[PDB]
């Protein structure tokens, strides 16, 4: 399975699940403030994750900064 | 304060804060205008399993 | 399963979910204002993902920049 | 599964999903415009993709550019 | 406008959007001349749906 | 593209998609399983009207 | 929402969304009261086109 | 499962393909004009590809050039 | 299947498992003090693990660390 | 080559090349499942009309 | 996040969560799997007692 | 624990935590003996909200 | 001519055309002398099925 | 169509088309009222070789 | 499954197909003119693939050149 | 299956075992002195594994120094 | 002497060898306050296993 | 399953299959003219296969040539 | 299946198996003289290794060196 | 080698190598399935020949 | 560690640590499967010796 | 072996290891004719301590 | 001569053509003295096969 | 083929391949009428030692 | 599967299949001549494969030369 | 499978498996003397090799020289 | 499935097959002398193999040669 | 090794190591299914001869 | 000689050759105090098998 | 084979093989009429010392 791995860089970075299936809602959001860390995998239930607010973000990918607006 | 209500909820950026999309209910928060964190269910699991029992 | 990055560059950028199957139309659209990061693997119902509005974008192919306007 | 990346450098370019099976025949086919980004897989309905008009092209073999006409 | 016929079909390159090939009706877009977008399909299925119900 | 599925439908909250309550139609969508958005209303009506006029 | 029923229908302004002039239906609108912008012709054409085949 | 790319150098290219199977016809031969690409997966129905006409191809084992 | 290595730069990091299925509550939260290390999988259980505190962690995506 | 299967027969569109329409031989087709192209009715003419000559 | 359910919730060790022992319900938990912790009670207590006052 | 009902919750020092003033329920308190602080309203407002939804 | 002979059939390299090595039937082309191109079945294929239908 | 019966067959300009010579069969077609192309006979002699084999 | 390239440098190049199984006998051949290039898979029916004439060809192995003659 | 190095590099090094399942407790807890070494995979009953006291730890990810209290 | 307590046992981190987290016992540790060594186990395996037999 | 790619250098060469199983002999021989190239997998028919006559050969291994004569 | 290789670099160490399962004991331990050499698989009964004495140590994930008195 | 089964021995184009046709024994090969090839009977009829003389 | 399982029991090799031969317990290790070392009965006799005095 | 009784126990001083003074129980070992080393404690209580829990 | 004895046979090594190992038959060449080659089965089988027929 | 007839036997010079000489049986190639080449011998004596075996 | 290449460098090579199961025969015994080559998998028959006389050999493990008696 | 390949530096080496199972014996000892050499793989019978004596030792792992004193 | 590659440095050597299972005897000694080359795989009765006698061998770990 | 299992024992070629010929006792080797080399027996009557002596 | 005790037998490392630790019979080499080669498996099978048949 | 009898025992010298001096059993050969060897020796007591346990 994969992961990804989010560093917040200010207060009030939300990670957003967006739901496996037909339709796509967001089950959950996590909060996290300045340096807090979340890994989070895709999951049976999480096949979308969605980061807002500024943050450093770690994938199979490679690294890419999130600059959002809160 | 430990736990703020930040820490709990927070406001769905869809339909900012409101549950309804021009009318109709929201699909993202599913009318609740928030999104709940890991600590709010947390919290709100517990109390519903214990309450009153 | 595959994944896709998308970084975007500007207000209002849509990341647009094609159903897998038969027909093709678009079950989903996720908006994203400038410089919010999206996430999006391939699922037992998104087959295609189209992207409008300036935006940086990683696959497993390499990096790709989305050009809005 | 494999996908390829499809940026358009003029309006109006399409991709066209040819029919997995016997028969050959376009089942979709996609408009974009200067700039938008999709990203197709094959899938149980997909397998083969055809490009028309000027657009940047990512695949597993490598880039390559369709020409307009 | 938002919307256009272009965003919603697209001529068959095969038949030059006649719908048929020297007589019989054509493969491709199977006697239809266009192929539709999937903002195409998102409306018509949409209504065909939901129309007179 | 501009609008989606999602923009046109939303599941209803009360069957969660199924338009059946434990066997009897559902109330809150009337069988549907899916409420309508003012956008999915917009057009339906649109046609509703001018087709075959 | 992207679209709206202003974006596709235009009260008649001969008529003022009446369909009938003192009686007799209107020429202008053709007994619609409404005249069709662009946009509405796209749908419209589309729809009736693809729909039912 | 394999693919091939293929950029057509001219007008009236064909990719033809050929049928899987102990019989070996062609179901089906698309055409592209100068420009156009194909991206082609071989399949439960096509088991080898004939390309004609002036074109740039790209396969697992690298490009090749048709003329 | 993956895991992760957290080492604690400071006392009472937190290193909390989010749980797998539709809802996400914290089934756990294991605290580290300045220097002790944790070294935890996914699993049937954790499908998210969050980390608060000062602290050095090593994932299959490579260093990562913590504030 | 020049001329592929594709150019020869087409899947007949109201029985997608099965031939029957629930039991019953199709009516469109034939019950040959495949309308003949023009070209293909070229060669078959042209060859029934010679061979064996 | 600073309280997690294992801060409010125990495994009673007497039915290792089963909440029955080998059919009658479990003395220990009485019947609940799990014996709560005064953190646990401190909110059950809390809102049980402020809720829809 | 990290929070404790001292958190939540401090005796109204008007009725000593009694809830009454000589028979007749508290006006500081409103008849609760008990004043929230901010970290308890949090609790209680997000419970209240969100509990049987 | 866009078909030629060439296009349609090969002679067997086994048989160098013959059909029998030394007297016995060729195995590689099975005593047909040559070997068939794609377009060669494509026709044949084609004809033998719907010849005299 | 990549060819025609115009690839495959001409008018014999001796019987115009008839195959009789005021109602002897004509010599020049032998009875068959068109000659045919290089083409033509590529593809009857190929066909007439392999059919039925 | 393992395919390979073919770019006839003449008129008249042969790919031929040998059957697969107990018996080895030709079921197909394609003719090739100069530059033609067939791409073909190795199948439940192909084992073994003969070329002739003229053709530039890439395997899996690298490349080789034929130069038969005819 | 995986496995970690851990060489204590004082007396009183601790490798606890903590319980995969729903339910997250220390099923067991080695004790290491300065110098031995022990190597520990996880199991249909580790799932995570905490080290306290100065240690050297090798892990598939690489290596990392756990300090002493 | 070869084998030593801290051979055997090791306090429980969590619960500081208390065996209980604020009146309600540990989870961790299992109200033992000390988790064992494998050298532990071993002993008292052992002896549970062949004492009074 | 693994294939051989053999280049005639000489004309006659032959490529000789020898069968799978308990018994070892050779159901079929394919001559190769001086450029022919023949490229024959090993198979639930052929496993072994033997090259005479001077030719270029490429395995899974490398090149090798075989020298008539 | 994991294995570890442990060349002893004086007389008496210790390769002890520690029980794969719920409870943790150790079912074996192996003696080591100076320069005897162990090489040990992780089996459905040995879950975790522990060395004591001085010995050299080759594993997965490279060397280490564990360390006497 | 220089000499192969392939030289001695041609499955019959008639039974496909199975020596039956439909269940009775096969005319052309006389029921073994392979004709024998030239080369096969100069052996053949050489050992049979001088086999025990 | 310095003492292991091993030190303390060892499989009987009569019974192959079954306890059972062909049905009836086993005589050498008398229905134990394992025979007590030298350093097992040392333990166990110490133990039961003090234990509950 | 690691562990000896003489590792555990020591023969008592001043009963010779009789546990008896001219008949009464003796003060020194307790009754019990031996006194225990620390290792001897280590162990007993550690077993005395996990032994049927 | 294209065919020799050596291509047909070869001495067994471990015999050295013998077909017994001091008294007792060769296990390698199972007391035939010599091995095989593919050309000598081919010849073998298939004489075998067609012989008195 | 390879390997003719001729290469194996050639007619016996005394006879003239009769085998007979005025009535009483060939010395020369007793009566055999032919003699054997050394290529003949070969495959004779190979197939002779391995037949049915 | 796995193969060898075998190139004779004098004739009369002789590659001889050692028979896979509980007994170890010679089933069959393949000659080369000088510059003859032999490609032979391992089978469900062979799981030994002799090379006596000069020859040129390809392995998996990389090239090893057999030197004539 | 892995295996291990042994070369014996002076007489008298022994190869030693140790029984997989619950059960930790020697189930069979090899004796190699200067030179002689031992490849042997773990099976469902040794799920451990012990080597006494001096020893050139080659594993998945890279190389190892035994010491061993006999 | 592993093999190795066994050259003979001198007249008389010895590859020996050690026996799969709980028994370990030798079911088989093959010969070589001096030059001759033997590829063995590990098999469903072969769990180990003695060489003895000047070879050159070669293996999926590298190169030994016995004396 | 200088002696092994094959040096001892070699497969019988008429039983091919079964010792019963289709239900019935093999002859050759007697029902022993290996016949015993010269090796084989100079060890075995050795021992037999010496053998509690 | 060709074969020594030492190529048959080996003494156990763990009992030094005794069978018993400190009393109880070894487990290593299972009461034997050596463990036997390949090549002593080889002859002792041998022999047990044919011995007395 | 590698070892012979002659390798194991050779004929007493003093009995000339027979066992018996003028009919009493043999002194030097203990009637055994064979003395070993150390080959001898060193079989028979690995042997003796192996077998049947
Ligand atoms: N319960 C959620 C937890 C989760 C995992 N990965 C996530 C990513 C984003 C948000 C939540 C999650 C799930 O299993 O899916
Ligand atoms: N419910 C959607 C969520 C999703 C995944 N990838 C996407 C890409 C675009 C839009 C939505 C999605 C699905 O699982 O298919
Ligand atoms: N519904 C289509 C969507 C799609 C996937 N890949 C494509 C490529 C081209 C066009 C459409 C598609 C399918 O599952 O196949
Ligand atoms: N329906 C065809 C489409 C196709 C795939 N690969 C091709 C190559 C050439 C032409 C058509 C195709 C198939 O799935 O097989
Ligand atoms: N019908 C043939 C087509 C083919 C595939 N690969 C080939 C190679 C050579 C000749 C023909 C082919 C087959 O499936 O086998
Ligand atoms: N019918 C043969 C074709 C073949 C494949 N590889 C070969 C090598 C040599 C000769 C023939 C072949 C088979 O499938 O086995
Ligand atoms: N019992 C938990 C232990 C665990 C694994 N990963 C974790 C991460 C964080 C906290 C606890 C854990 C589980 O198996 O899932
Ligand atoms: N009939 C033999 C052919 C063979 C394969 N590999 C070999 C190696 C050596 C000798 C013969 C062979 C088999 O299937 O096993
Ligand atoms: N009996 C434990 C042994 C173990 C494996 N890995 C560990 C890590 C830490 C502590 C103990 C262990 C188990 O199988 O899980
Ligand atoms: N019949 C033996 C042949 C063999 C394989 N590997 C060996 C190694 C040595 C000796 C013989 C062999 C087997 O298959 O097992
Ligand atoms: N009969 C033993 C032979 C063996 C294989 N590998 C070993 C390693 C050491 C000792 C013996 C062996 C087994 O299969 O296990
Ligand atoms: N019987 C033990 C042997 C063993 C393997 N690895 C070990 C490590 C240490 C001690 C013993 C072992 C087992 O298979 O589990
Ligand atoms: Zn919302
Ligand atoms: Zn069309
Ligand atoms: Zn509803
Ligand atoms: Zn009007
Ligand atoms: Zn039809
Ligand atoms: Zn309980
Ligand atoms: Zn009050
Ligand atoms: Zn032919
Ligand atoms: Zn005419
Ligand atoms: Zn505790
Ligand atoms: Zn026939
Ligand atoms: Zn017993
Ligand atoms: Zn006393
Ligand atoms: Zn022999
Ligand atoms: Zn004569
Ligand atoms: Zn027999
Ligand atoms: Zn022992
Ligand atoms: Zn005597």
């Amino acid at each position: 399975s994969d992961f990804v791995v989010i560093k917040a860089l200010e207060d009030g970075v939300n990670v957003i699940g967006l739901t496996r299936g037909a339709d796509t809602r967001f089950h959950h959001s996590e909060k996290l403030d300045k340096g807090e860390v979340l890994i989070a995998q895709f999951t049976e239930h999480t096949s979308a994750i969605k980061v807002r607010g500024k943050a450093y973000i770690q994938t199979r990918h490679g690294v890419i900064e999130s600059e959002g607006k809160k | 304060m430990v736990i703020a209500t930040d820490d709990l909820e927070v406001a769905c950026p869809k339909c900012e804060r409101a549950g309804e999309i021009e009318g109709t209910p929201c699909p993202a928060c599913s009318g609740k205008g928030v999104i709940l964190t890991a600590q709010g269910y947390t919290l709100l699991d517990f109390i519903q399993k214990h309450l009153n029992k």
